[PDB]
């Protein structure tokens, strides 16, 4: 599941990855990828994908689950990011932007 | 970047507007209105246009006072302080199709249609860029555009792909003036009544610049005269030198 | 190093006779269509080299180079861009 | 001439009591002079001009 | 006694506005320092106004820019001057500049002067800058994230001081009011610093174009410059009048018309042009520190003129290699506007590396060679 | 003006805040804030109070997270546009219960009872106005007194009929520290919080004066020390005259 | 009126022999308790009369008009108030 | 004494550089000082004391 979390404005979208989801995004080689990163630098915890939910391209939020590389597809321009939230498909130039979050529990996050 | 990137350079259409004397043809400004509120008032609002802005522009203090009184506006609480409606006065704003940007993006695929209140000074092209992009939506796409879904091909939007499609065809609009309703003519208008709403003090601005331009060149050419009458014994000072 | 009126701090002058005419005495504009003409083209003539010059090839250097920006993103500069990037 | 110069310049009070007059008049022709020649080359475009219809 | 020169008030008007003694040929290029003080006039007139109109508010800034445009009687004229007239501010103070480096202004004795100036010239940029915000549209908002995130260069505490300078951890409400009350003050200091370089010139009077002495010939102020700066104040409005009455948008920005939208980045985030030159002599340097104090060095470079131009002769009317040298370094000052505004791409990317080294080198370099070798040739060429 | 007009001037009451080095009680400001929420908060907002306000101050973190977690706050519209929402959070102001003036007016027989952020600080005699009001509702009206309908006699309250009810008895609040709610006791703690309310910073303000009193006080004695140093030549200076 | 150091206006001075000594050599309170008590006592007793008479008298009238209209708006005061307006 | 004047006192730079020490530990000593005085003579009243409860 992914939540979304307005935090000074911006959403914040939130997905608890299940194990096979991970692995999912573990794949993409860092070299084909216009914003080149891999999901290790994106979380500190595989768990807890947190990122910025403003698409990269002009600034709608993505509609989660759907794409075409199954994590977010925005639907005004038709850009596709990943279950890491890197940018696959569309205009988009940037991967979704990481807030500095801190896990104060294992069960609670602030941003 | 790609020409596609940036989109493609409107033409200069010679606008009534354009020429230094030259004010807005009210009665396209009038007619484009029509377009705005048959057409466009759909999914864009006008957000900083008052009905009185309307009155000795576009139409008479009676018609704009007609307009508003359509409409139900938000009154201040009764006595026991529940919510009222009233009819609307000319000094009320021209309401938006929606009450927050999230039901405009819902109703949009995502997309929120921009308020047009300043749209012709917020694009490079002003009038040009909107009349081309109403009017420059291609039958089909340049083969091997590949367009997100929900997105329509045209070449003036920058990137291509934007998100509303297009809306006017020859004869969406009954104009009331008996003037042909063809796609050009309705852009034309529409075009026109928006720069006008942008911009509305085009009209006596253009005039007030016309009196200082022919005062202030008279207090230059003046201004000249002056200056060399009074620098003249500078100027034609002479000297005789003998050594001491 | 300025002075004042009266004590300005000029070497001392003589020898030097100084005369003009008053403003109202005088013709304000005589000989203005033949400095307006001879004197300002003299004045541009021994001028101009230091104008154009500068002027011409720093107007080569951005036409070169808005030239060569413009085709690298076309179709055709494809592979030149590629390189430079 | 002579004449002119001695009642309205030779006095700076007279000069400057001129000028203003002058001023008055000219910001009052001109206003009318320009509203005119607007109308005229802005014809049938304005709200002036259509406004019959209404 | 005349009551100008007696009562100490009249006298100080006096000394600089009426019997101030000025070279008899001075040129239309000392006209610059009056319409500079007609700009400051004119920006303090239509600054005050708007500030009676404009509400410092981010939920109300747009708007009451709005309303100045469309419901207070002549506010877009008002709008406009204000907006113009900083544009013209610049180009006055380009020309202004140019005339004192072209003619020696800067050499003894009127290295103070200068020094000022030079800060005027960097008060000038922050008041700008800080109106531009004020606005409130995109370009005001992403004008103000770009430029106060080089302040993050300064090491160890350069993010604490960014914060500091916001009043939060984004630009938002804090940052706009901040700008106001700071935009509204600092005008204040530039008159302030105006006047300063005025009264240290005083000491020596204005140089003139011939780069000698005048004591020998003085004119007063006033009648001859008075009616002299009379024709470039008109020649000034005209050019004002056209921009803000027929042109009012020419020198702008589509961009600020949107209001401010954190989500979305405008397509290009340029500076207002009158900037560029210092934004391509930032982009030239890679790194980000590097950047900021190449663009900072480009301002304060100018303080050493006073000690690389070694000339025994003041100013280029009599120097044909001077003249030369200083035709392209002016048309490489404008170069670098020109690359301020392109995309960061080949092949602009080295050009624009390029022209900054000339820039410095100018100052460095060429100017402490050419002065050295016009020296001798002087004297050589006349023995 | 007669004395009726102007109010009963209230009795000077020693405050445990009255004193240069003295700070509020702060289990009373604690009392006080259960006497606001349980009597006053029926009638009165208290709009410029946070809950953070609470935290360090009256309650500790938890215990205001808890206050505002019961509310219901207004939430950003959902994706749709729709209306939501949302628990409070301590960044949330303490909510009122009247929608607007003319509700409360409606409530209260015309009378609107203002907000209490700042009363302390908006009526000559601060908390000991608040004091005397609440504990000064005579059983019967001096004889002779004339109440408008739905006035109750006050003579700390100018003109005498206020459209506050007594609200004060023994036992309308039962403290959560044992202390015995008397109207009185009840009255005290009520005023020390709404004093507290207006003036928050009441306690750093009178810390920092002290530093400050004591500084400038040093640096005032120094001071005249070295003025007396530097001027001693001048005051010592002796002459001899001997006319020429 | 007044010039400035070296020629600041004085008439010639001569014949003033003018002597004091150092900060350091002094001491700064000298005699700071005697001129504290008596030196104040002797300047507060020849000024007092002039602060003392102004003050009295505006507090008096102060005083009757203050107690004259408290009185008047008083049941007592009532048949004289209403002669007043 | 003379000591003492030639090593803090005589050298300005020397001087200000004791005066802007002392200020430093005059700030941080009288700071804690004053908290302390100010908890004693409110004891019992300010939240710190009553936090406990809670
Ligand atoms: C902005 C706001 C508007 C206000 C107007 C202020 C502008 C006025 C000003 O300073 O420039 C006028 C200014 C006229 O000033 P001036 O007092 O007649 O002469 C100043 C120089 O000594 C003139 O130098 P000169 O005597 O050697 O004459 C040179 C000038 C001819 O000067 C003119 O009279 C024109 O012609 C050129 O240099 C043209 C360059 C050739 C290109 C082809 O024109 C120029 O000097 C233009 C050359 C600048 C490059
Ligand atoms: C564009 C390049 C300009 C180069 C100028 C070279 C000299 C020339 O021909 O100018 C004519 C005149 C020449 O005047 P002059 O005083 O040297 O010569 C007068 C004639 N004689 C020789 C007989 C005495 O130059 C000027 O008036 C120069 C003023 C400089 C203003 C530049 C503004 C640029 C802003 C950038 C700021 C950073
Ligand atoms: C502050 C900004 C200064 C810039 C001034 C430029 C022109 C602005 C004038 C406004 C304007 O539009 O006036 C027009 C005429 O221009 C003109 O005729 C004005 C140009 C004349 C040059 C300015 C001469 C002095 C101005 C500054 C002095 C102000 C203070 C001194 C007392 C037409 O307007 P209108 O004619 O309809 O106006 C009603 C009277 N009929
Ligand atoms: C802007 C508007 C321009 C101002 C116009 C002034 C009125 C002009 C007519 C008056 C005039 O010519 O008489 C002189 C007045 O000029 C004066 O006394 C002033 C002369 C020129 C005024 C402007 C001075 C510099 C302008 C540049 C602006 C400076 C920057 C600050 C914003 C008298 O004088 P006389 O000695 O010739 O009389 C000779 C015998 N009495
Ligand atoms: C039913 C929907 C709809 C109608 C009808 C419509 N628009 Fe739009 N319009 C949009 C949407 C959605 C966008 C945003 C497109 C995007 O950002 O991809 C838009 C964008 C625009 C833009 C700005 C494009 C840009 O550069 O950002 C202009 C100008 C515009 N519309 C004008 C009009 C005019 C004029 C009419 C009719 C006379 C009109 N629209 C009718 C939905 C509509
Ligand atoms: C059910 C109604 C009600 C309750 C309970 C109530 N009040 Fe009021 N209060 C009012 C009304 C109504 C007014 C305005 C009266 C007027 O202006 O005539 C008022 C006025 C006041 C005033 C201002 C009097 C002035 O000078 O204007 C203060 C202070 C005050 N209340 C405090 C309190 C405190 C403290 C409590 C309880 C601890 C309280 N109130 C309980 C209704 C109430
Ligand atoms: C050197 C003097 C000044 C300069 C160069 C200057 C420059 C600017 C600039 C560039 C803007 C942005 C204009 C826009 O695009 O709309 C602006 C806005 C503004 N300035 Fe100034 N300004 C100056 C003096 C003042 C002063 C003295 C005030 C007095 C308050 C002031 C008040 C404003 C206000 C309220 C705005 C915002 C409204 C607006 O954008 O028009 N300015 N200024
Ligand atoms: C508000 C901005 C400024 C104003 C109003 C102003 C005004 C003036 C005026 C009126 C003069 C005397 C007349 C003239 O020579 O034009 C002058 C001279 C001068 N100014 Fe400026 N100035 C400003 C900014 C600057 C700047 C930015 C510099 C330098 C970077 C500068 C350096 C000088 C110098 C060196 C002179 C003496 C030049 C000479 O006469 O030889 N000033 N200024
Ligand atoms: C520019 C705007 C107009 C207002 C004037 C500008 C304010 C700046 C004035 C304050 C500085 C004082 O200015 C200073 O005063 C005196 C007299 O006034 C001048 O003194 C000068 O003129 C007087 C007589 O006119 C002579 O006695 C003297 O020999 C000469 O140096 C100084 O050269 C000037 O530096
Ligand atoms: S806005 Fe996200 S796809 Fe264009």
């Amino acid at each position: 599941k992914n939540v979304i979390i307005k935090w000074r404005g911006k959403p914040i979208f939130i997905r608890h990855r299940t194990s096979e989801e991970i692995e999912e995004a573990n794949e993409v080689n860092v070299a084909t990828l216009r914003d080149p990163q891999t999901d290790d630098e994106r979380v500190q915890k595989p768990e807890w994908l947190v990122m910025i939910g403003v698409c990269t391209h002009l600034g709608c939020v993505p509609i989660g689950e759907a794409g075409d590389f199954g994590g977010w597809f925005c639907p005004c321009h038709g850009s596709h990011y990943d279950i890491s939230g890197r940018i696959r498909r569309g205009p988009a130039p940037l991967n979704l932007e990481i807030p500095e979050y801190d896990f104060a529990d294992a069960e609670t996050l602030v941003i | 970047m790609t020409a596609a990137e940036h989109g493609l350079h409107p033409a200069e259409y010679p606008w009534p507007q354009n020429g230094m004397l030259s004010t807005f043809d009210h009665a396209s400004l009038r007619r484009g209105y029509q377009v705005y509120k048959e057409v466009c008032a759909a999914c864009h609002s006008l957000d900083r246009i008052a009905w009185r802005n309307l009155v000795g522009v576009t139409h008479t203090t009676d018609e704009a006072k007609a307009f508003a009184e359509e409409l139900e506006y938000d009154d201040e609480p009764d006595d026991e302080g529940n919510p009222r409606k009233r009819p609307g006065k000319l000094a009320d704003y021209i309401p938006g199709p929606y009450p927050n940007e999230q039901a405009a993006r819902a109703a949009n695929q995502g997309a929120l249609p921009p308020d047009l209140s300043l749209i012709a000074k917020a694009r490079h092209g002003g009038a040009d860029y909107i009349f081309a992009l109403l009017t420059g939506y291609p039958d089909e796409p340049p083969a091997g555009v590949v367009l997100a879904p929900g997105m329509n091909y045209n070449p003036y939007f920058p990137g291509g792909g934007i998100g509303m499609a297009r809306t006017l065809f020859d004869g969406v609009v009954e104009y009331e003036d008996g003037t042909p309703a063809t796609t050009s003519q309705m852009a034309k208008d529409v075009a026109a009544f928006l720069t006008w709403a942008a911009e509305p003090e085009h009209d006596e601005r253009k005039k007030l610049g016309l009196k200082a331009i022919i005062v202030i060149s008279a207090m230059l050419g003046l201004s000249v005269y002056i200056k060399k009458f009074k620098w003249s014994p500078i100027k034609n000072r002479k000297f005789i030198y003998n050594p001491p | 190093y300025m002075g004042w009126w009266g004590h300005m701090g000029s070497p001392p002058q003589k020898g030097i006779a100084g005369y003009t005419i008053s403003p109202f005495a005088a013709r304000p504009f005589a000989g203005v269509v033949h400095a307006a003409i001879f004197n300002t083209f003299r004045r541009t003539k021994n001028q101009a080299l230091f104008v154009i010059l500068p002027v011409s090839f720093f107007y080569y250097v951005w036409t070169q180079a808005s030239e060569k920006n413009e085709w690298l993103y076309t179709k055709a500069g494809r592979h030149e861009l590629a390189k430079a990037l | 001439a002579t004449t002119f110069y001695n009642v309205f310049v030779k006095r700076n009070s007279a000069f400057v009591a001129t000028i203003l007059a002058s001023a008055f008049v000219f910001d009052m022709t001109f206003e009318t002079a320009i509203d005119n020649f607007w109308d005229r080359i802005n014809a049938g475009k304005q709200w002036k001009d259509i406004r019959h219809k209404y | 006694m005349a009551l100008r020169k007696k009562n100490s008030l009249l006298n100080m008007a006096n000394s600089y506005v009426l019997d101030s003694p000025q070279p008899s040929n001075l040129n239309y290029f000392w006209n610059f320092g009056s319409l500079l003080a007609l700009c400051l006039v004119i920006q303090l007139a239509t600054g005050i106004t708007l500030a009676m109109h404009y509400t410092s508010h981010a939920s109300l800034a747009f708007d009451s820019v709005e309303h100045i445009m469309r419901d207070v009687n002549f506010g877009w004229f008002i709008r406009y001057a204000h907006a113009n007239t900083a544009s013209f501010f610049f180009i006055c103070i380009y020309a202004h500049m140019g005339r004192n480096i072209y003619y020696g202004s800067y050499k003894t004795p009127r290295v103070l002067p200068w020094s000022i100036g030079v800060i005027i010239f960097l008060l000038l940029i922050i008041t700008a800058f800080m109106g531009y915000v004020l606005v409130f549209g995109q370009m005001s908002l992403w004008g103000a994230t770009v430029i106060c995130n080089l302040v993050s260069a300064i090491p160890w505490l350069g993010e604490d001081i960014v914060h500091f300078l916001w009043g939060g951890f984004s630009v938002g409400n804090p940052t706009l009011q901040r700008f106001f009350a700071l935009h509204y003050l600092m005008p204040f200091v530039l008159a302030v610093f105006a006047l300063l370089h005025l009264i240290a010139l005083h000491t020596a009077g204005s140089s003139n174009p011939l780069g000698i002495t005048s004591n020998v010939d003085k004119l007063s102020m006033h009648p001859y410059y008075s009616f002299k700066d009379l024709i470039t104040v008109f020649a000034f409005l005209l050019m004002f009048t056209l921009f803000v009455f027929f042109s009012p948008d020419k020198l702008g920005h589509p961009d600020n018309y949107i209001p401010a939208n954190p989500m979305v980045t405008p397509a290009s985030i340029v500076p207002e042009w009158y900037l560029l030159p210092f934004y391509a002599i930032l982009r030239a340097i890679p790194d980000k520190l590097g950047g900021v104090i190449a663009m900072v060095a480009a301002i304060l470079i100018l303080l050493i003129l006073p000690i690389v131009d070694r000339s025994i002769i003041r100013g280029n009317a009599f120097k044909p290699i001077s003249k030369l040298l200083f035709g392209f370094f002016i048309c490489n000052f404008l170069l670098l506007g020109v690359l301020g505004q392109v995309h960061i791409e080949p092949p602009f990317i080295v050009l624009g590396q390029i022209c900054t080294i000339f820039y410095f080198s100018y100052f460095l370099i060429l100017l402490p060679m050419v002065s050295t070798i016009e020296n001798i040739f002087f004297y050589i060429g006349s023995l």
